[PDB]
């Protein structure tokens, strides 16, 4: 729908539609911009990030409220309140879904193999693995298990890359490994895996600080708080 | 409290 | 779209789009439930509206951003960005117009002619001064008068009736009078009729919340402090 | 400070 728009055009109306909280336009102009065929930007990334996880947030929160309210409707003494609250919980899903196929599609065809440099290849495999586990977190049937692996094995090449060729303060190095520790403790049943990573990850920044500007200092320890809290809710 | 991830 | 699903469950799923948030969804199953054709309960005709004023609220809050931009962007002294800002600001306009042609639509076919107590046909018309109103504050061609005096005709009903029909402590009388008072205000350049409506519908209100339980005087109190922010405001 | 409607 956007293929007659000029990829600049695409890129300022995300930019409009972000300073509106309008999200899902947001997400199609950036779609739209993939889909011209060149490599994105670091702003652009972000900016496709930026939409595409507001969205599919939003989704979660939804699906989140209504599996608890579904749960509570199929416990002991509840009143049969007949097929609606499934019905609806199905349909916020599979709009879920198909956000998450959307992105897995734009990264596929061709983010992913045009990406070179680490900059940009590390933040398309997180991407790769935060949207795979999105799935995961609905998923229930035969290809859950390989859903599960492919998130894992998007976030182990992302991991493999970022240790080689980042510094341990790079936000999106620290963001990664905020996600892949994340889906230790919540996907992969793996809370020490995901201790043991968010630790690590938090005290290799730490040593590194000294070599940054007051600007990146700001950048790099404002990830590593999140690191924390994470130790701090799970320890 | 929820846990974070990077947004 | 919702023609094959039951009546209760389309209030069922308004309901429990409501609770996850998720007012276009809201919007879409109350839409759906009107069109079954029969009259709305009071409970009903509060969910057809939290959802609508939902959806136009974040249309008309975005719309208003992306005028503020195109505003600065037409002053002495910019750099010209091109036809974008116009094209996304009209494009959410034209979203909106269509939220608001879709509810008056609905209230047209066939709800304010069904509509005999007082609190619905006062309800109602409200609502249809509220969309026109929303239609106004993006108007500016030819029909823009006749848009104003639609909104003014159907606020003067609704007033004309809840003042014969309704105690001045109702909830939707004072609803209605507070967003009556607000046309005034900012649609129709009439500031003194705004204040003067919400100085009387106060002053009237609280000679009659001696007459109120606990629970409706918390009811009134609470629009009642609404018309007072306003006053504050203005004066 | 926005005028308050009716929410
Ligand atoms: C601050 N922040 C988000 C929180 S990790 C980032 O810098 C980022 C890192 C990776 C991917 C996207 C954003
Ligand atoms: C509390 N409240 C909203 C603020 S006025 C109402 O009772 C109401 C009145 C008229 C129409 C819709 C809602
Ligand atoms: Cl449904
Ligand atoms: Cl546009
Ligand atoms: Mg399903
Ligand atoms: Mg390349
Ligand atoms: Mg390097
Ligand atoms: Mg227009
Ligand atoms: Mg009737
Ligand atoms: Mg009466």
């Amino acid at each position: 729908a956007m293929g007659s728009m000029e990829r600049a055009s695409l890129i300022q109306k995300a930019k409009l539609a972000e300073q509106a909280e309008r999200y899902e336009d947001m997400a199609a102009f950036m779609k739209g911009a993939v889909e011209k065929g060149e490599e994105l930007s670091n702003e652009e990334r972000n900016l496709l990030s930026v939409a595409y996880k507001n969205v599919v947030g939003g989704q979660r929160a939804a699906w989140r409220v209504l599996s608890s309210i579904e749960q509570k409707s199929n416990e002991e003494g509840s009143e049969e309140k007949g097929p609606e609250v499934r019905e609806y919980r199905e349909k916020v899903e599979t709009e879920l879904q198909g956000v998450c196929d959307t992105v897995l599609g734009l990264l596929d065809s061709h983010l992913i193999k045009e990406a070179g440099d680490a900059e940009s290849r590390v933040f398309y495999l997180k991407m790769k693995g935060d949207y795979y586990r999105y799935l995961a977190e609905v998923a229930t049937g035969d290809d859950k298990k390989r859903i599960i692996d492919s998130a894992r094995s998007a976030y182990q090449e992302a991991m493999d890359i970022s240790k080689k060729e980042m510094p341990p303060t790079n936000p999106i190095r620290l963001g990664l490994a905020l996600n892949f520790s994340v889906f230790h403790y919540e996907i992969a049943n793996s809370p020490e895996e995901a201790i043991s990573l968010a630790k690590t990850t938090f005290d290799e920044a730490m040593a590194d600080l000294h070599t940054l500007s007051e600007d990146s200092y700001k950048d790099s320890t404002l990830i590593m708080q999140l690191l924390r809290d994470n130790l701090t809710l799970w320890t | 409290r929820r846990r974070k991830s990077c947004q």
